């Protein structure tokens, strides 16, 4: 089952990938 | 004769096009030169009006003019290949006459107001054509019963129909061919749906020593050969553009995810893995 | 290559309309500075 | 007189947003499309609404609800596809409604792109005969762009309107005369008309009206056509307080109408009658002045219950009733009395002798 | 004082609380502030009333007026993708569904947040995310009406006529609309369809069990039903006439288009015949069928 | 790809001197307007 990540932990992924860039 | 007539238009748009680029530089250094020597001329003004621009937009109205015709001319002997056939064809022959009558590469008043009225005449002259035409348009209707003479007709008059004027006049006769399309692809999604090995098709080719997997691949090859045809004659009906079209957008991503399912390569590679 | 002439022609034709536009502002410029003089001038003269 | 006739008013879907515009279907004139932007006190609600009512049934829901992703800012019938309603947006989209799909989100819209509008599109209309007509849009970046109704992923014409030093024309309003294609004006926020073509050489702004001193919210040609031609004429509303007569050959007003004490925000001419003209004023009146009649106070007058603003009105195309859209959402329709809405038989020269006065 | 100015990276996953939540629930907002789109207009507009604006603040804004239509675009875009997600959260039936298309949309945002507004790359980004958003918000809405008719027909089963035409004409719309659900290529279709077939299966089960009660009872909701050793053969060839209304269904295939693609069909796959283990009060109804025709030839004998 | 970077943050950069220069030009414009209906009315004024 390939699922979706909810929106909460995928914006918090980006937000770890903007910072840290 | 029409090429020969582009090879000259392009080489005379090469030497205006040279004047513009050459003149831009000669501008460069010119206005290099009166920043420097700027107390030397009191005088700003700047504007200059070559003598050949009035030639430059005269000859590009041939390059236009005769474009415009040729893509009808040879249109008109394509598809009307009836005496309304020949009267139009005589008739497009006779308004290019007329235009060509007049002096083309005269520039002056007298030859802008003679070549106005040469444009006027034949561009009026073509609207009567367009409407010789939309009478033909008519007795498609007039003639044609079933789908199949409809279409063929539709697929005769193809390029005819990529004229402006010509579009607007076949409206009704464009969506009942697309509702008869969209019924034979939906008996092709029907005939698609019930598997091969249930099919009538698995059990003749079997008859005619067929073997089973190049049977399945066959099946789905002709398939998808009939999918093309459905889809090219939605091309031929709407025109170019069908694939963003009102009636064709449905139909093109019906037809592309459908083609999407019958490809046969993963059949052909179990039979290798196996056979292997 | 293509683009290298693109890219030379855009690179020019900024200065071409960039002097066009210096001209004309210094040109306005010295306008309105003969403007000024003159208004003064005829205030001075005007009374 | 004016009668009230009935009020139009859904409380799930025109409730706390304004009317935006208001169209009469050609086809079956029974029949209203009327846009409504975004509810501030609803911000899950869609923003950009496009209800239809029908007259000839006492329903008082509408006949058909859409709505789309942005704020509905005009909206019109589709002359020659019975099925269709456009609707121009606050983000560039031209949406498309179908009634036979039951989906009420747009079955089509342009894209946002610097090909196809990207500015609000407050005018919309589609201009031409059955075997050629266009959609022609125009917003308030100046572009101006005609689709046809089965294409609209590209425009099949677009160009900027420009008058004078390369300056932007910031349409707010566009109309077109009876029976003609090429031909336009457009009202801009700066508060000038501008006489415009559609195609040919001259392609682009034609001539300049200067003549208005706020924001123009409305021009309208004159519709009625008979005996004597006056497609010359139009009428234009504007912030200035001020409803201006024009025609297309001078470059200034010919008459002013300043009766109102505040904004004027739509004029419309009537269908039939040459001479009569409609204006709804910020303060909650709806006039119609009749030149023939009297061409300086209002020959008839009406106020909304409870003053409130009102945006556009849009005669019905038989010229016995006028629909006007409040600040409230609540459409309101008045059947004019005969007297002032059956043109006489000699009206059209009287309105050449007034005229002749002017 | 504001310093209105565009530049840098487009996107910014700002944090916003949400009553009822006690986590600071993230949003996502194109780095295009209102009061830039504000100022476009109030630069224009000043100007033709006569005030003399400060070129410097022609200069602000007519930089970012060059970004506007790319700003617009990727507003309603971004705008699109949470309420069509938000949609997609109301109904936790079509979720997986929407899995294949939810995952590209996060893939074409996740290549967004890296890019910056001056990137040429953001010419053709700004047409994909568009585009992608769109065919995001289509599928889903089609998906919502595609299910609720998958739906009010499978609630149909409940409370129709037993019949076996009538049975079979409702699997046959069901079928219809799983068959167009496989051509758009939803993922996950195996594992939701196969969800739908044991809610399938239960309902078929209950109405199986009215219809052996209803048989029983006409025998000594459920419809309207030689030698000694013949009766018994008749009498059970009679309620095997009844069993095959509901167990000689076909059963809903998920993949009825991946034709050519050889897996053999077993019986139990192609019908419901599990459907008599599927009865919500057991084995009981079926052992009262049995003994009522057991009572009846126990009399005649 | 570097140099279709460099390529566009050319673009830009003309454009936005173009939209700096057209503001300076249609400003000094106005100047000219307003300064030369000044000195229409100064010199009805001496009469």
């Amino acid at each position: 089952e390939l699922a979706a990540e909810d929106e909460q932990v995928f914006l918090m992924k980006q937000q770890s990938l903007l910072a840290k860039q | 004769a029409y090429e020969e007539f582009e090879k000259v238009m392009v080489a005379c748009f090469e030497v205006f096009q040279t004047w513009d680029d050459e003149y831009e530089k000669l501008q460069v250094l010119l206005r290099d030169i009166v920043k420097r020597k700027r107390e030397e001329n009191l005088k700003m003004v700047w504007r200059i009006n070559p003598a050949h621009r009035k030639l430059q937009a005269r000859l590009d109205q041939m390059r236009k003019f005769r474009r415009q015709h040729e893509q009808l001319r040879a249109v008109i002997v394509r598809v009307l290949r009836d005496a309304a056939d020949a009267n139009a064809i005589e008739e497009v022959n006779l308004a290019y006459e007329n235009v060509k009558e007049v002096d083309g590469l005269d520039v002056s008043k007298e030859g802008t107001e003679a070549w106005e009225a040469a444009m006027k005449r034949y561009d009026e002259r073509i609207d009567r054509v367009e409407t010789r035409i939309t009478a033909r348009l008519r007795d498609q209707l007039g003639t044609a019963k079933n789908a199949n003479e409809m279409f063929r007709i539709f697929s005769r008059f193809n390029a005819l129909f990529v004229r402006p004027h010509i579009r607007g006049a076949i409206r009704e006769y464009q969506t009942q061919l697309i509702q008869r399309v969209k019924d034979d692809i939906e008996s092709l999604h029907d005939k698609f749906k019930v598997q091969y090995p249930q099919s009538q098709a698995c059990k003749m080719s079997h008859v005619r020593d067929l073997p089973p997997v190049s049977g399945s691949i066959i099946w789905a090859k002709q398939i998808d050969r009939q999918l093309t045809a459905y889809m090219k004659r939605v091309e031929d009906v709407l025109g170019k553009g069908w694939e963003n079209h009102v009636e064709g957008q449905k139909l093109k991503q019906d037809g592309d995810s459908f083609r999407m399912k019958l490809n046969t390569q993963e059949i052909f590679d179990d039979w290798a893995r196996k056979v292997q | 290559e293509h683009l290298e002439q693109e890219k030379h022609e855009l690179r020019r034709r900024f200065e071409n309309r960039e002097g066009e536009w210096e001209g004309r502002v210094s040109e306005l410029e010295t306008d309105v500075k003969q403007l000024q003089d003159e208004l003064e001038r005829q205030q001075l003269h005007l009374r | 007189k004016l009668s009230l006739n009935r009020q139009f008013f859904d409380e799930r879907w025109s409730k706390h947003r304004v009317v935006s515009c208001l169209d009469w279907s050609s086809q079956y004139p029974e029949l209203l499309v009327a846009s409504y932007n975004n509810n501030e006190d609803a911000p899950h609600e869609p923003d950009g609404v496009a209800l239809v009512w029908n007259m000839k049934y006492k329903k008082t829901t509408p006949e058909y609800v859409f709505h789309c992703q942005s704020a509905v800012m005009s909206a019109t019938f589709a002359k020659f596809h019975p099925n269709l309603v456009v609707g121009g947006t606050y983000s560039g989209q031209i949406v498309l409604w179908d009634n036979r799909s039951n989906k009420r989100t747009p079955v089509q819209r342009t894209p946002l792109s610097a090909a196809a509008h990207t500015h609000p599109v407050y005018c919309v209309n589609v201009v031409g005969t059955q075997n050629a007509h266009n959609l022609i849009s125009i917003s308030t970046d100046g572009k101006i762009c005609s689709w046809s109704l089965d294409m609209l992923s590209h425009p099949q014409d677009s160009m900027e309107l420009v008058h004078k030093q390369s300056k932007a024309v910031a349409v707010t309003s566009m109309s077109f005369p009876v029976g003609d294609v090429n031909n336009f004006v457009v009202g801009s926020e700066e508060g000038s008309v501008y006489t415009a073509c559609r195609h040919g050489s001259k392609a682009g702004i034609s001539e300049m009206f200067e003549g208005h001193q706020g924001p123009i919210t409305g021009i309208h040609c004159h519709a009625a056509v008979g005996a004597v031609d006056f497609s010359h004429l139009f009428v234009t509303s504007s912030f200035d307080w001020t409803v201006k007569l024009w025609t297309t050959k001078n470059n200034k007003p010919l008459y002013s109408f300043e009766d109102n004490a505040d904004y004027v925000y739509d004029v419309m001419w009537s269908p039939t009658h040459p001479a009569l003209f409609a204006c709804v004023d910020g303060m909650g009146r709806l006039d119609l002045w009749n030149l023939n009649n009297d061409t300086e106070v209002p020959t008839a007058s009406i106020s909304v219950e409870g003053n409130p603003a009102l945006n556009r009105v849009r005669w019905t195309h038989s010229g016995r009733e006028i629909a006007v859209g409040d600040s409230e959402g609540q459409i309101v329709i008045y059947d004019v009395g005969e007297q002032i809405a059956v043109p006489r038989n000699d009206e059209w020269a009287r309105f050449g002798r007034t005229l002749a006065e002017i | 004082q504001r310093n209105l100015g565009v530049s840098g990276r487009i996107f910014t996953i700002e944090s916003t609380r949400v009553r009822g939540r006690t986590g600071n629930v993230l949003k996502l907002k194109v780095n295009f502030l209102p009061e830039i789109i504000t100022l476009s207009k109030e630069v224009r507009n000043l100007k033709w009333l006569g005030f003399r604006v400060p070129l410097a603040i022609v200069n602000k804004a007519h930089q970012a007026n060059q970004l506007y239509p790319f700003a617009i675009s990727l507003i309603e875009s971004v705008r699109t993708y949470e309420r069509t997600c938000e949609k997609v959260e109301e109904r936790n039936t079509i979720s997986l569904l929407v899995a294949g298309l939810k995952k590209e949309v996060q893939a074409l945002i996740a290549e967004g947040i890296a890019l910056v507004w001056e990137s040429y790359k953001l010419d053709p980004y700004v047409q994909r995310l568009a585009e992608t958003v769109f065919n995001f918000q289509e599928k889903v809405d089609d998906l919502l009406i595609i299910e609720e008719k998958i739906d009010l027909e499978v609630r149909s089963l409940e409370t129709c006529m037993y019949d076996h035409k009538t049975f079979s004409e409702i699997l046959n719309r069901v079928q219809k609309a799983v068959d167009d659900l496989n051509l758009h290529s939803y993922s996950n279709l195996p594992i939701w369809v196969n969800k739908l077939d044991m809610e399938i299966e239960r309902i078929l089960g209950v109405r199986l069990q009215a219809g052996l009660r209803a048989w029983t009872q006409v025998l000594l909701p459920g419809g309207e039903p030689p030698p000694i050793e013949e009766c018994r053969y008749k009498l059970y060839q009679e309620m095997f006439a009844w069993k095959m209304v509901v167990l000689s269904l076909p059963r809903i295939q998920s993949q009825r288009y991946q034709v050519g693609v050889h897996y053999e069909l077993t019986e139990e796959e192609k019908f419901y015949r599990n459907a008599l283990t599927r009865m919500p009060d057991g084995p009981v109804a079926l052992e009262e069928s049995y003994s009522a025709v057991m009572g009846i030839v126990s009399e005649v004998e």
